């Protein structure tokens, strides 16, 4: 009922999936990307109470209900869940026919193709988008960025990538992950807190955990006088009220969750921090190319969004970087939006419509057209 | 600034080389705001 | 408790270090130039846990200890840890004491003098060998190529140069290194397989990846009509197990792994593959040694021990080579101990103890006596 | 079991009355490896169908419970526990473990906990692992039945290891680090 | 075995290699024994 | 094939030329099976 389409600024952030339009200002589409399963049923008259409308209601179910990712490391172990996630979105929240939309694709590398190749004829078909059209969330960020040239930190909704960059150009070569997430940190909380004290195990108590993560814990630039600081440092010492109406008491952790992306040695992971992901990632790149990220040292990632990010950021590249050249981190506080900000400009972007998955091309080139000289 | 007149007369897609050389990161935004007024 | 002595002919392999002696057949030494780390430290009664044993035991260490080389780009990095390499050698494989037994020494070019000056006096203060001698690795399996006219080309263990040569003449104008080693090849293999549907990153991950590589991968000769055949052919679709017991499936990889030694393109790098770096130092040849080369085009590398290794060299070398000349690259099977080999000749060579590196030489003009008239 | 059979025509609630039940537990009740073959087996099956001596000297009868009681460690559903069952716990820290630990767990996969003595145990262990592991790896698990005494049994061994009494907390560390430290370097 | 004879012999703490290497994982019984001989 | 005589009443190094001559690359190893005698 009006002109020819918008495409469909369809966005799964890696926690929760996110949507709004070609052109859009807000993804209108936020919400976790999980499913849910009670155990009892109480044998209860009627009906409405379904097995799996995890969308953005199951919280509501939260506790009955249990948890299921299906890109659960950034990988769709299953997809009709996440297909029906799309319908919840299309026809509730999108509540939007796919058929008459185009809409760009959000997707980190690493993915074994045939993801794609299904997730793309499935959207023709489930779906019959005027045309559709994937782009990898990393990129999709760095438009997002906009600074063509330098790296880009991605450690977003849930996931973590070096996305070295230079007017457009990147290395994947350079290009890297972290397998860390904001789950990752979650965890390592759970693990804490419930040893020092706490009994906290349940899908929603990860919930509750992740909310106390993303309002307050934090990190301190420093860790060791930092540590001593923590030895006594009774303003850190405060309890936070927990969601059962308990307030949950907190000090060092606020800060010794998230810390570790730089030391998995907390994680035990044998992995190495961001920081020098970053910089061994620089020092791969071209000799001069350094300076440029200096300047375009970009961060990418909400989760991310604690104190200090940067302020280690730099203090570290510093204790790396010769002070010779000048390095500046970059990260918007609206990390999250700006995937897809990016993606709704890309899709957005009219004078390439040309690149959209056509049904056809598909059709001719099954899915398997997807891959070369197009995504 | 002129980024505007110039990217209104920047080389068609070279906003890019306009908009990022006048500081606009947002060549993104330039466009997307452009967009909601050509979205 | 026998006659003179026999000279230490220590090879260390570019990924592993090796040796037996003078006039020896089998380098009696041969092991990984990596050492380990283990994390967590589960408080466990007793000890001989070491840190550093790595040597051969470490990899049966493997995954809680991690992996150092010394040398990691045949750049040594650190020495200690190849001091107790040494011993380990001298004393648990070798269990030999240096000081009365001579050694001749394994050294690629492209070495800043220091590393082997320092190796050397360190060698006879920790050692007190009766004297030792340096030799370039490339030189070794020069001698151990024995076609003392022709380029030899070696990517070895881990290592690559062209060696032109020519009775023994070789133009180190024309001389080149090739960065690639098989570790890199392990690289991007890593690379592909996991974010093919893979999650391989750990050391002795990277363990069984090289291990897949020298076991099964290979290259077709061909690419494009190869990568035709690739697009469905059956045969190598074939996974193999992993040793956790999984069985890593395998296709286009255990070829598309190596050949870009030629392209490094895939590796990224600027640089061109190994046939024409053989070509261009040809042509810096003179006129007709060209001929020479081509009945001397000699591989070195036991890594590159895959299918067609020659079957490109010539075939390229053709593609380039003027057809009026024959070609004929030159590879043994037994490449990794040929350097050994033709080292354990030049030591073993009677007629050249002038040559190896005595204490006192050492003494009077300390290590830098070694650069002048000797190494 | 308290809910069970009490629901099932019983009223045992008392704390000693968990001591007779935690007792007919560790005496009687077992598990066997299948369930729902198992199941139809418990259907008729009367040799199970045994009543045992209430210790007021009632003879308390017993039959499909005196193995689903222990059986759920594998699913909690009957506990309702949202948890999992003991063995894939096993199996996801196995997972966690490096490549080729596996086959050292498949070697090492040492019970340990008595109650647990039950029928089977490893019994279950191996075939779930199995039904998960790959047949490629063989698997063993390791329980003694003298689990109780075991911890017990090492404890004597570390305490008793002579070489190791440096680690004792002594009265005076303490002192002077108060009891805090304990905890760094030390435990 | 040799076990009781190695592991008199063995290096002291490594009685730990000896013991679980010739099977001993009671090694912990191994120094147990020795110990109701050394407790 | 005599590059066993020739090598053994070749000039003392130039059995470089002979065995390399006659085919023998392995002149290194001719010295070294010599030196396996002569090692």
């Amino acid at each position: 009922d009006d002109e020819e389409t918008t495409a469909l600024v369809c966005d799964n952030g890696s926690g929760l999936v996110k949507a709004g339009f070609a052109g859009d200002d807000a993804p209108r589409a936020v919400f976790p990307s999980i499913v849910g399963r009670p155990r009892h049923q109480g044998v209860m008259v009627g009906m409405g109470q379904k097995d799996s409308y995890v969308g953005d209601e199951a919280q509501s179910k939260r506790g009955i209900l249990t948890l299921k990712y299906p890109i659960e490391h950034g990988i769709i172990t299953n997809w009709d869940d996440m297909e029906k996630i799309w319908h919840h979105t299309f026809y509730n929240e999108l509540r939007v026919a796919p058929e008459e939309h185009p809409t760009l694709l959000t997707e980190a590398p690493l993915n074994p193709k045939a993801n794609r190749e299904k997730m793309t004829q499935i959207m023709f078909e489930t779906f019959n988008v005027p045309a559709m059209y994937v782009a990898i969330q990393a990129v999709l960020s760095l438009y997002a960025s906009g600074r063509t040239t330098g790296i880009v930190l991605d450690s977003g909704d849930g996931v973590t990538h070096n996305v070295p960059i230079y007017e457009g150009y990147a290395l994947p070569h350079a290009i890297m992950r972290l397998d860390l997430a904001g789950r990752d940190l979650t965890d390592y909380l759970m693990k804490i807190l419930t040893e020092r004290g706490y009994s906290f195990v349940t899908t929603a108590e990860r919930e509750i955990v992740r909310d106390i993560k993303e309002k307050l814990c934090y990190v301190a630039l420093d860790f060791e006088n930092e540590m001593a600081t923590a030895a006594s440092s009774s303003s850190l010492e405060k309890s936070y009220e927990l969601p059962d109406g308990q307030v949950i008491t907190i000090g060092n952790e606020r800060f010794r969750c998230p810390e570790t992306l730089f030391q998995p040695s907390f994680i035990g992971m044998e992995s190495a921090g961001i920081h020098e992901t970053t910089y061994n990632s620089i020092m791969k790149c071209d000799i001069d190319i350094r300076k440029d990220l200096y300047a375009n040292n970009v961060l990418s990632g909400g989760t991310t969004m604690y104190p200090g990010i940067a302020d280690r950021m730099q203090k570290e590249i510093t204790a790396l970087a010769p002070s010779t050249m000048k390095i500046k981190i970059i990260a918007p506080p609206e990390r999250k939006y700006s995937v897809w900000i990016g993606g709704s400009i890309l899709a957005s972007l009219s004078t390439f419509q040309q690149m959209w998955i056509s049904k056809q091309e598909y059709d001719e080139a099954g899915p398997s057209i997807v891959h070369r000289k197009c995504f | 600034e002129d980024v505007w007149e110039i990217l209104r007369q920047a080389p068609p897609s070279e906003y890019e080389r306009i908009a990022f050389q006048y500081g606009v990161t947002d060549l993104r935004g330039m466009l997307k705001r452009l967009k909601g007024m050509r979205r």
